RNA sequence: AGGAUAGUGGCCUACCAUGGUUUCAACGGGUAACGGGGAAUAAGGGUUCGAUUCCGGAGAGGGAGCCUGAGAAACGGCUACCACAUCCAAGGAAGGCAGCAGGCGCGCAAAUUACCCAAUCCCGACACGGGGAGGUAGUGACAAUAAAUAACGAUACAGGGCCCUUUUGGGUCUUGUAAUUGGAAUGAGUACAAUGUAAAUACCUUAACGAGGAACAAUUGGAGGGCAAGUCUGGUGCCAGCAGCCGCGGUAAUUCCAGCUCCAAAAGCGUAUAUUAAAGUUGUUGCAGUUAAAAAGCUCGUAGUUGAACCUUGGGCUUGGCUGG
């Protein structure tokens, strides 16, 4: 039925990045799989950790299902978590917001109209005007 | 002694004899001269596109006696103008003058096949369908 | 070709790495540096191919940036900083020492040392020449620059380095029977005692040395470096095989047993 | 550009399309162990081929050379691993004996039949293929995967097959559940 | 050689061929079953004329 | 000897000698020629190819000349000319996709004007920025791997297989036929969802849905020989057509056009061209030269090729490592 069972392996302790790291091993049987989200609950109470300093990724279950495989990092604290993680683990996790930015069309030509001018943005479209006696 | 030389220190009297000796192989000579490439109608192509310029007929090599029906056409590439069979029972009403047809060889590389004097291509396609298809009705012409 | 080439592609990275091939179009290109291009370990590839303590490139520049990674006892930070034989590698975060010894396998083998061990090291030396004002100095493998050495040294030797001062502690004279590992060719990471040395002016000078075992094999004076009064004695720890090469039936046999 | 990766073809067809000895000993073979093409003939013939090559290169080397006990003792090795040589014919002698029935007999499909879990050959590659069959914990779906001499007593249906203690297929939970 | 001839004669066997639809029969089996069939049809029911073995024998 | 160069050097200059290469093929021409690692085929020996994932070289429309800099004769730097070519208020100004995508043209011949720096690495003053380098997806039957398109029953009916048996008549278990009858199994597809990812798609797992004509319907070529498989039926009648080659077609065509049936390979099959084996039809291995193609009319002869035999043998002594047994 349920009965997930989760194996570790492989186990690097890294207080260079203040983190132990490892091979996770996943046995569900009688279930599709197991969601990052509770797996990390699983994993706080296992090893007596914070939640939001696991962090797990790159699962992919074996063929005829029941067992899937990845990776996960527990880190000594948050604060050191937030400051050794991608960002868009943090994202993953609600630890951080996405950061809002234009299509990088958008940056690209931007950065390439302003090549075309010299000095202030302030300078240059009060000459503009000028120009334009419309 | 076999009436070429044996020994250990004669390479190159054997390898300028043989490099002398290919050169009557017809198959060698046509490879080095570029033969295909300098007079081949397709210069060296396997397909070539062109034009129809009229619609003929061939009268067969004896002893059979027959009318095999192919039409005048004028390659793109280069403007040569060569004879091309149009296979199959009646494909020759689903080529039209002024149409854009593929050709192909008749695959005996360069020479005529059968009793059909002189030609050495067949039509594949007419106006970019293929002529099966329009033989199978699988396909219609655009038109 | 209008000057130098910053990039190294996958496939023309030096084989000792053990690069996959699919894993990317580059290799990390090592920088300028103590040790040759071609008989160098950038530091990520330690870190990450070999260590596994990082598992990407975004990592080891992490680990570097907070000082934690000492070669020879200074702190560097460059990741693709060639790291090469006899190199010191301290990470005081998680107590260890490293020296970049050849593994018998031709590749830089993960050799642990002890503290006390990693206090100091050996440098081949390459030229022994008068500078300016008189000042006779020795340059070793690491392109080291040592003034006032002991006026008995000479090429071909091995001075053994305080690594703290830059100092020379003690010499090894190049001579028959000293304990020495091949640092190039096919015979990489073997390590005998000098048999016979076979002198051709104008050309190659080659070495003949007997393993452990009594197998002899020759290589050139350029890939001998000296590392022992003599056999059984090195100057440092080895790494584990001692530099004995098997062959493949033999290691067959031996896997066999162990498994 | 990224490093090219490396494949090869896994079969090579007969020199003489038309060929009737050739043609009738296929397909009586092909009805023997039930498959689907002539092309999984040509691959058991295209890698025998290729067998019988390496051996007569090792043959011919003296005996007690280093090339040949090493690379020859490991070939005898690994046909003895997957049943398809016998343990009291390692000489490299029979290996040049063998016949493309013997790697046919080391088939998923063959042991599937032959270990009684279907009634036909044709039965065991639509059991192996509809995710039936399980070696070890592992389901296997590949009729051609080679079974090991120690993976042979581990052959039986999947835990979550209907013929293995699973639950009820599609269909019978269409009747039943009305 | 001489060469022209009258077009008018294009297609004319294949045009008045008398058009038969064909009989909307069983499909065959496709892939290993096939196979199936044929080892059956030859090494199993052989239906040989004492030595007189024909795959496609017309009716006589 | 000097000048110039970062430096050697006819690299250049002054003066002076007459040298330098070449039938062992110089020099010149061609190349549908960038070189190599390598590719195809392969008993051996070979033949053909290598623009193209790596290395080296060369170029940035064609030349030439330069600035900056350690490094460029750089071209997503400049100057000038040639060929194209853009705006103009006619005074002037500005160009270089053999970078990514895309367009035109050319052609037998080759994909999206997409997303991203998350990975691989590179650059910078740099833990932070940038990167059409690179990665992801789109198109994609270039090639390559694995591999569905059904399986099993039940009855019927037949034969063999046996057994009760002399055959007879039966019992009965192995095949084949069933518009002759069932209940099982599954993924293609779809889908909550989770995984995957920078974010997605897809894959892998997986609720619910998803197979009787299981229309969820395999095709491409052939059926005289080579070459496997029709002397079937209808049509035409040296016409139309087929036919790599040999050949087929003039009223029962084994060859055309069709229907049926059958053969071969099958998610692939056919055609054109090139190339390799077959080719011992390029032959060193390994061809042939009286008559099938082929000994110069005959001698001489330089280069080339090739060149008789002969100089410490035998014996003796110890001598290690191996291999029968
Ligand atoms: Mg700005
Ligand atoms: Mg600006
Ligand atoms: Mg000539
Ligand atoms: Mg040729
Ligand atoms: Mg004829
Ligand atoms: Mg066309
Ligand atoms: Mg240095
Ligand atoms: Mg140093
Ligand atoms: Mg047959
Ligand atoms: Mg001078
Ligand atoms: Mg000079
Ligand atoms: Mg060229
Ligand atoms: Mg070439
Ligand atoms: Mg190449
Ligand atoms: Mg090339
Ligand atoms: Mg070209
Ligand atoms: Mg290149
Ligand atoms: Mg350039
Ligand atoms: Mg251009
Ligand atoms: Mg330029
Ligand atoms: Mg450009
Ligand atoms: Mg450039
Ligand atoms: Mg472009
Ligand atoms: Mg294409
Ligand atoms: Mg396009
Ligand atoms: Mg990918
Ligand atoms: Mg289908
Ligand atoms: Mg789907
Ligand atoms: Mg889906
Ligand atoms: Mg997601
Ligand atoms: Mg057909
Ligand atoms: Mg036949
Ligand atoms: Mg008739
Ligand atoms: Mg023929
Ligand atoms: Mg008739
Ligand atoms: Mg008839
Ligand atoms: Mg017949
Ligand atoms: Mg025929
Ligand atoms: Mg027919
Ligand atoms: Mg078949
Ligand atoms: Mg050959
Ligand atoms: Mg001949
Ligand atoms: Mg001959
Ligand atoms: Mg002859
Ligand atoms: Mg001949
Ligand atoms: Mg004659
Ligand atoms: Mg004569
Ligand atoms: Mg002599």
């Amino acid at each position: 039925s349920d009965a997930v069972t989760i194996r570790t392996r492989k186990v690097i302790s890294n207080p260079l990045l203040a983190r132990r790291q490892f091979v996770i091993d996943v046995l569900h049987p009688n279930r599709a799989n197991v969601s990052k989200d509770e797996l990390r609950e699983k994993l706080a109470e296992i090893y007596k950790a914070e939640k939001d300093a696991v962090s797990v990724f790159g699962f992919r279950t074996q063929f005829g299902g029941g067992k899937s495989t990845g990776f996960g990092l527990i880190y000594q604290s948050v604060a050191d978590a937030k400051r050794f993680e991608p960002a868009y683990r943090l994202v993953r996790y609600g630890l951080a917001e996405k950061v809002e930015k234009a299509s990088r069309q958008q940056r690209k030509q931007k950065k390439n109209r302003d090549k075309k001018i010299f000095g202030t943005q302030r300078r240059a479209q009060k000459r503009a005007a000028r120009r334009n006696a419309d | 002694g076999k009436g070429k030389p044996r020994g250990l220190n004669s390479a190159r009297k054997l390898r300028v004899h043989r490099r002398n000796n290919r050169w009557a192989d017809q198959a060698y000579k046509a490879r080095l001269l570029g033969t295909a490439f300098k007079s081949s109608p397709f210069g060296g192509s396997s397909h070539a596109k062109g034009i129809v310029l009229e619609k003929i007929g061939i009268e067969s090599k004896q002893p059979n006696s027959a009318i095999r029906k192919c039409v005048r056409v004028q390659l793109i590439k280069n403007g040569k103008k060569v004879t091309a069979f149009v296979p199959n029972d009646g494909c020759l009403n689903f080529v039209d003058e002024n149409d854009e047809v593929l050709l192909a060889g008749f695959g005996r590389r360069g020479k005529a096949k059968g009793d059909i004097p002189g030609v050495r291509f067949k039509v594949v396609k007419v106006s970019g369908v293929s002529l099966l298809a329009l033989w199978k009705e699988k396909k219609e012409k655009p038109r | 070709a209008r000057g130098p080439k910053k990039h190294l592609k996958r496939l023309a990275a030096p084989s000792h790495w053990m690069l996959d091939k699919l894993s990317g179009t580059y290799a990390p290109r090592p920088s300028a540096g103590p040790h040759k291009l071609r008989e160098s370990l950038p530091l990520v590839v330690f870190l990450r191919n070999r260590l596994k303590y990082a598992l990407n490139g975004r990592e080891v520049k992490a680990i570097m940036m907070q000082q934690h990674v000492q070669v020879d006892g200074k702190v560097r930070t460059d990741t693709t900083y060639p790291a090469g034989f006899m190199d010191v590698i301290t990470l005081e975060a998680t107590n260890e020492h490293f020296r970049l010894v050849y593994d018998v396998k031709g590749k830089f083998a993960v050799h642990r040392i002890s503290a006390e061990e990693a206090a100091y090291k050996l440098g081949k030396v390459k030229k022994v020449q008068l500078g300016k004002k008189g000042v006779p100095y020795v340059v070793t493998h690491d392109g080291r620059t040592i003034r006032y050495p002991d006026p008995l040294i000479r090429a071909n030797d091995t001075v053994k380095i305080d690594l703290a001062t830059g100092k020379i502690d003690d010499f090894i004279k190049f001579d028959t029977g000293r304990l020495v590992m091949v640092t190039g060719g096919r015979n990489l990471g073997r390590v005998g005692v000098i048999v016979h040395r076979e002198k051709h002016e104008g050309g190659f000078d080659l070495v003949h040395i007997k393993d452990a075992l009594e197998n002899t094999f020759v290589t050139r004076l350029s890939n001998v470096f000296v590392i022992g009064t003599e056999a059984g004695k090195p100057w440092v720890s080895l790494p584990k095989g001692k530099g004995i090469k098997l062959s493949i039936s033999e290691e067959r046999d031996r896997r066999r047993a162990q498994q | 550009p990224r490093a090219p990766r490396t494949y090869s073809k896994t079969y090579s067809v007969p020199k003489r399309p038309y060929e009737s000895a050739r043609l009738d000993a296929e397909l009586k073979l092909a009805g023997e162990y039930g498959l689907k093409n002539k092309r999984e003939i040509y691959r058991i013939g295209f890698q025998l081929s290729k067998i019988r090559r390496a051996a007569r290169d090792l043959l011919t080397r003296d005996e007690k050379d280093p090339k040949r006990l090493f690379e020859g003792n490991a070939l005898i090795r690994r046909l003895v691993r997957i049943g398809v040589l016998s343990e009291d014919k390692m000489k490299l002698d029979y290996v040049l004996a063998l016949k493309p029935e013997d790697f046919l007999e080391r088939r998923l499909q063959t042991q599937v039949f032959k270990l009684g879990l279907a009634r036909s050959i044709h039965h065991a590659r639509v059991l192996i293929t509809q995710r039936h069959i399980a070696v070890g914990k592992q389901i296997v779906n590949i009729p051609s995967f080679t079974v090991r001499l120690d993976s042979q007593k581990h052959i039986d249906f999947a835990h979550n097959s209907p013929y293995g203690g699973g639950r009820a297929g599609r269909v019978k939970r269409k009747n039943q559940g009305k | 050689g001489k060469v022209h001839g009258s077009l008018a004669r294009a297609g004319k066997v294949k045009s008045q061929t008398p058009k038969v639809e064909k009989q909307e029969k069983p499909k065959k089996p496709q892939g290993r079953a096939y196979m199936r069939l044929l080892y059956t049809r030859r090494f199993v029911n052989v239906t040989l004329t004492n030595g007189k073995r024909k795959m496609n024998p017309s009716p006589a």
